RNA sequence: AAACCGGUUGAUCCUGCCGGACCCGACCGCUAUCGGGGUAGGGCUAAGCCAUGCGAGUCGCGCGCCCGGGGGCGCCCGGGAGCGGCGCACGGCUCAGUAACACGUGCCUAACCUAACCUCGGGAGGGGGACACCCCCGGGAAACUGGGGUCAAUCCCCCAUAGGGGAAGGGCGCUGGAAGGCCCCUUCCCCGAAAGGGCUGGCGGCCGAUCCGCCGCCAGUCGCCCGAGGGUGGGGGCACGGCCCAUCAGGUAGUUGGCGGGUUAAAGGCCCGCCAAGCCGAAGACGGGUAGGGGCGGUGAGAGCCGCGAGCCCCGAGAUGGGCACUGAGACAAGGGCCCAGGCCCUACGGGGUGCAGCAGGCGCGAAUACUCCGCAAUGCGGGCAACCGCGACGGGGCUACCCCGAGUGCCGGGCGAAGAGCCCGGCUUUUGCCCGGUCUAAAAAGCCGGGAGAAUAAGCGGGGGGCAAGUCUGGUGUCAGCCGCCGCGGUAAUACCAGCUCCGCGAGUGGUCGGGGUGUUUACUGGGCUUAAAGCGCCCGUAGCCGGCCCGGCAAGUCGCUCCUGAAAUCCCCGGGCUCAA
C-alpha cells in the first residue's frame, strides 16, 4: 500500500511540493490515519536524528525508540496524541500533545510522569464473564469488573498506567474542568470548560473553554479532560 | 587562501557520529580538495583520518566560499555500515572502491540467476 | 482537468497598442536614459510598478479596520526597496508613483549612478563581466533591483 | 487603460454585420548562442497492428537434502535445486463504456466483511499423512510431462477443550438519539482452534568422530489460536449539485408496491411464489445526440464566456470484442485461468503459444511527435530480526523552438561615414564559446570555484497607401503579372505588384492557418431591441409558472449577524525567508 505525497496529512512537518511523490504510510496501529505519524517521519523530520530513511529505518531497527514502554521496532508505527515517545540511547522523554503551531508535538517531559498516560474514554462493551470493556481515544482498551467500569462514562479522561495496565485517577467530564482541545481548528487551546448546548448527538454537542476571557468553542467530541485548575501531567 | 572554521556541529549518539558543518573561505581560490576538509577536520578533532567522511562540500555563487557537510564517527567499522558506498568511495580513497566494486559483482550476481 | 503552467510576468506592463507614436516616442526615451535590452525589460519595469500602484488602489477601498494593519508594512516595504522616499506618506500618494523610480533601483543604473563606470552601457558590461561585487558577491544580472540597505554595499572587483 | 479604429451615402445621422489591434492553446514556415526553474511531449489522430529486450520479488531466525572449506564437542561459514510463508488485487498505462449513486459536497450501515498491524482477557494437550528438490529411469520438436525410491517443516489432517452459529423463553445490566445488538440465565440442535514453532543463553540427560543431533526444564526474543475493540481497505444506502434537442409527448408490464421466501458478508424486484394497479411525464417522461466526474484551467476591469476538463492530484472504467470461474482477506485478476469471435506466431503435423491502452521501440494513420540510454543513491513499497535484495514505480540524463526566468552576440574615445550602418585606429573586459583543475553527481553531464589564449565564437522574423510605426526615393511591368484580414490597388509617369536602397515593429525570436476569450450592451442579471431599420401571435378564455393591497398576533422557512465541524493536496491572493536577483 501507497501513500502519495498529496495525499498526506495537512499538518505534517514535510514539504508539501519538493521531494518525492511518496510518503511513509502508517501501518494501522493505535491511532487513526489521518491523526498519527509515522515513526520514520519523527525520526527524520520531528527530532531531525536521520538524514535519509534508511538511516530513519536503521535507528529505529536498533530499537532505540521506545514508545509507551514498548520498544518499536517497526518505521511505520504510527504516533498520535498523549503517547510517550523515549529515545533510550539519549534519555529524552516526550509526549506528543497538541499544538496551536504544529497542531501536534514533541514536548519533552520528566522522566516521572513517562509511564502515565492521560486515556479519554471513547466507549464501553460488555464482554464475556459480564466484565466491561474500556475503548480509549487510541484504540487501547482495558476490561474491568462491571461495577467499577458502570461509574466510568464516556469522555470521562483516566490516566492509565502503562507500566502496571491499571487506572492510577478517574477524571469525569463535568462542567468547570480543564481540558485540552485535541482536533479542530482550536487545536492546543486549554482552557476551562464552563458552557454546554447539550445537542441530541452528545458527541456533537457545543462547548466553551475560556482563560481569562479568551473563549474558544469547539464540540464535545474534540476536548479532553486534563484534570482541574492544575493540569495533571505536563501537556503544555 | 583556505580559511577553515567549525561552523557548526551536532552530537548523533543514534548513529554514533558528530554532525560537524564547517565554513571553507577561499578568496579567489579554487574549490577545496575534500582531502584537505578531511585532514583539517581530524588534526582539529584530534581525531583519525579514517573516522570523517566529507559529504557534500558546496560553493557560493561569485565568490571563493564554501559550505561543506561532514559526518565524524566514533568507530570505523560502524561507519562503514552507515555511511553510504559511494561516500565511502568518494572518502576512504581505495578501500571505498573496493566496497563499491565488491558490491557490483554481488549485483551481476543474483541478476544473472534471475535471467 | 486543466494543469497551471507559468505565465509572461512581463504582461501587465505591456501596452496593447504598440503602435502609437506618442507611445514609441516615450518608451524609446526611456531605454536610451537607462540602457535596458528590450521593450520585454521596459515593459517588465511597468509590471512591478503596476502591483506597486495597483496593491496601493485595493488597500484604499479597503475598510479602515482592515487597511491597519498591512497599511504601515505596505509603505515600510516600499520604501526599504527605494522606490519611494517618506515611508509615512499618505496611502494616495503612492498613487501617483512613476516607473522611473522603479527602473533607478536596476543594478545597471547604480553602477552608472555612483560613478562606477564610463557609460550607462559600459556599467551593463561592467555586471556582465562580473566585476561588480554586492557586500563582497559578484552579482552578474544588470536587471537585479537593488534594496536600499544593500546599496551602499556596491564595489567594482 | 472599465479605450476604440476601417468600410453601405453626392454628403449626413443611424441600424447591423464583417474586419484591425491583445492574451492563450494546436500545427506549420524562416531563424536559433548560453544558463537557471518546471510533475511539458502519439492527448487534441485508431481502445489500429506489433519484431526485440527489460518491467515483483524476498525470507536459511519455517523445512529437509546436496556440495566445498574449517573445527571438535554437539557444530561455523559459503553455495545449489527446491518445499514453504508473505507479496504480486499496491505500483505503471489508457479514455472505449458511462447522462449513471459514475462524480462532488454533506450524512449513514442499528443491514456488512477485512490478511498485515495495535490494545485488553484467555489458550498452545494427544495423534497421523502426503508432495517437491534429490536418486534409478524416461516420454516430447518444444511446450510440458510419466513411474518407482526417499528426508522435512511455521506443509496437510484427525481427536479433545475453548469458542461459534441457529431457534426459543427471561433479565437486573451496557452502549447508544433509538436496540432485531452486547452481557447474564435456561433448552435443544449444529459447527468447531492453535505452530510452543524458530532463534539466543543456561542447566541436565540420551547418544557418537560413520556424531556433529535429540530430549526435559528456565529465561530473552520473533512467532501461533480464541473473544472484544481500534486501525486500514472494501460492499452497500441516502439528500442535494453539474450538458443539448419537442423537426422527440406519452412511456413502463418485473414495470411500481405489498406479503412470504431464496441468496448474500450484508438491505434491496437482487432473484423467486402469490396479491394489487401502480410508477414516471410538459416543474419535460420517453427518445435522440454529445461527454469519463472533480480539484481546476484560458480569457476579460468585472459580471461572464469557453474547456486548450491533454500533461499534475483524487474518484471511475478498461486491458483485441463478448462471457464465465479458481485461489485468496481481497480479483471474477493488464505481463494468471477457461470458452466463443476475430487475427498472428513456432512446429519434427502429433502439438504449443500469443494480442505493448508498462518502459524503450517498429509499422499505420494523420497537419502533427523522444532513447530499443544509466541507477536502485534520493522518495516509497514488498520481503527479512536484521543486514540487506528487488522494483522501466521512482530518480538521472538524451532528443524536442514545451512553459517561465537571467544573459551574450562587446565597452570607451577618435577619424571617415550622415547624427545611421559599416570601415579603420588606440585602450579595456571575457558574460559567452574553447582547453585544464577542484567541487558536485550512484557515476556521468550540466552548475559552481579557480587558471590559460583571445574581440576574438554568436540575429533573425515580419512590414512602410489607411486602419497602423515605417519612402510620393529609383529601376521593371503596364487592369498582364502580382497584391489585398477590410477598405482598396495595377489598364504609362504604381508611395499598394517584382526588385535596389532606406526606414519601421519586435527580437532568440518572429510570423501563417486554426480554436477559445476580449472585440461585443452582436445574447443584454449588471445591460440591448420589437410604429417605420429584424422583431407584438389576427383576437380572446384560461392550466403550470412567475408576479401580487392594507393592519394586528404567532412561527423563524428564506433572509441577516456570530461561532463550530467541514469544503484533500497542489493551483490562487497577501506577508516573511532561502537559492547571486529572478523564475
Ligand atoms: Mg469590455
Ligand atoms: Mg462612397
Ligand atoms: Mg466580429
Ligand atoms: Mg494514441
Ligand atoms: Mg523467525
Ligand atoms: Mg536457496
Ligand atoms: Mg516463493
Ligand atoms: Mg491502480
Ligand atoms: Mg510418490
Ligand atoms: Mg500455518
Ligand atoms: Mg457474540
Ligand atoms: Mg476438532
Ligand atoms: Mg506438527
Ligand atoms: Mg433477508
Ligand atoms: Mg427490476
Ligand atoms: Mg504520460
Ligand atoms: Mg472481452
Ligand atoms: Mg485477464
Ligand atoms: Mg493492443
Ligand atoms: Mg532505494
Ligand atoms: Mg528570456
Ligand atoms: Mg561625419
Ligand atoms: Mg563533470
Ligand atoms: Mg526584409
Ligand atoms: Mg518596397
Ligand atoms: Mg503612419
Ligand atoms: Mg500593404
Ligand atoms: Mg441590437
Ligand atoms: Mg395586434
Ligand atoms: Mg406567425
Ligand atoms: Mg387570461
Ligand atoms: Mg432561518
Amino acid at each position: 500500500v501507497h501513500l502519495r505525497k498529496s495525499l498526506a496529512p495537512y499538518w505534517w512537518p514535510i514539504p508539501r511540493k519538493a521531494g518525492g511523490v511518496w510518503a511513509v504510510r502508517p501501518s494501522t496501529g493505535p491511532h487513526s490515519l489521518e491523526y498519527s505519524l509515522p515513526l520514520a517521519v519523527v525520526v527524520r523530520d520531528v527530532l531531525r536524528y536521520a538524514k535519509t530513511l534508511r538511516e530513519a529505518r536503521y535507528i529505529i531497527s536498533r530499537g532505540y525508540i521506545k514508545v509507551d514502554g514498548v520498544v518499536r521496532k517497526d518505521y511505520k508505527f504510527p504516533i498520535g496524541l498523549m503517547d510517550v515517545v523515549e529515545i533510550v540511547p539519549t534519555g529524552e522523554i516526550y509526549r506528543v500533545v497538541p499544538d496551536e503551531a504544529k497542531y501536534y508535538d514533541l514536548k519533552p517531559i520528566p522522566s516521572s510522569e513517562a509511564a502515565l498516560k492521560p486515556l479519554r474514554v471513547e466507549g464501553k462493551t460488555a464482554v464475556s464473564g459480564g466484565r466491561i470493556q474500556l475503548h480509549f481515544h487510541d484504540g487501547r482498551n482495558l476490561i474491568l469488573p462491571p461495577d467499577v467500569g458502570r461509574q466510568i462514562k464516556t469522555f470521562d479522561t483516566v490516566v492509565y498506567d502503562l507500566e502496571n495496565k491499571a487506572i492510577k485517577t478517574h477524571l469525569p467530564l463535568r462542567l468547570g474542568q480543564l481540558a485540552v482541545v485535541t482536533h479542530g481548528g482550536n487545536i492546543g487551546f486549554v482552557g476551562q470548560f464552563f458552557e454546554v448546548v447539550w445537542t441530541l448527538k452528545r458527541r456533537q454537542s457545543v462547548v466553551a473553554l475560556r482563560k481569562g476571557e479568551e473563549v474558544r468553542r469547539t464540540i464535545l467530541d474534540y476536548i479532553m479532560v486534563i484534570g482541574t485548575e492544575a493540569p495533571v501531567v505536563k501537556i503544555s | 587562501e583556505a580559511q577553515f572554521n567549525i561552523l557548526s556541529l551536532r552530537e548523533n549518539k543514534l548513529l554514533g557520529r558528530k554532525e560537524v558543518l564547517v565554513e571553507i573561505l577561499h578568496r579567489k581560490s579554487s574549490t577545496p580538495t575534500r582531502q584537505s576538509v578531511r585532514e583539517w577536520l581530524a588534526k582539529q578533532l584530534g581525531v583519525e583520518v579514517d573516522k570523517i567522511f566529507v559529504r557534500k562540500i558546496k560553493t557560493e555563487y561569485g565568490i571563493g566560499k564554501s559550505k561543506a557537510e561532514v559526518h565524524v564517527y566514533t568507530d570505523g567499522a560502524l561507519a562503514r555500515v552507515i555511511e553510504p558506498l559511494y561516500i565511502l568511495a568518494r572518502n576512504l580513497g581505495e578501500e571505498g572502491k573496493k566496497l563499491l566494486e565488491e558490491a557490483r559483482k554481488r549485483r551481476n550476481e543474483r541478476r544473472e540467476k534471475r535471467r | 482537468g486543466g494543469l497551471k503552467k507559468p505565465k509572461k510576468k512581463y504582461l501587465a506592463g505591456k501596452p496593447k497598442k504598440i503602435w502609437n507614436k506618442q507611445l514609441l516616442l516615450e518608451e524609446l526615451q526611456l531605454m536610451g536614459e537607462y540602457g535596458l535590452r528590450n521593450k520585454k525589460e521596459l515593459w517588465l519595469a511597468r509590471a512591478r510598478l503596476k502591483w506597486i500602484v495597483r496593491r496601493a488602489r485595493a488597500l484604499l477601498s479597503m475598510t479602515a479596520e482592515e487597511r491597519a494593519p498591512l497599511e504601515v508594512p505596505f509603505k515600510e516595504k516600499l520604501y526599504k526597496m527605494g522606490f519611494i522616499e517618506d515611508p509615512n506618506v499618505p496611502l494616495d500618494r503612492i498613487l501617483s508613483l512613476d516607473v522611473r523610480a522603479i527602473l533607478e533601483r536596476r543594478l545597471q543604473t547604480l553602477v552608472f549612478r555612483m560613478g562606477l563606470a564610463k557609460s550607462i552601457h559600459h556599467a551593463r558590461q561592467l555586471v556582465v563581466h562580473g566585476h561588480v561585487l554586492v557586500a563582497g558577491r559578484r552579482v552578474t544580472s544588470p536587471g537585479f533591483l537593488v534594496p536600499r540597505e544593500l546599496e551602499d554595499k556596491i564595489t567594482i572587483e
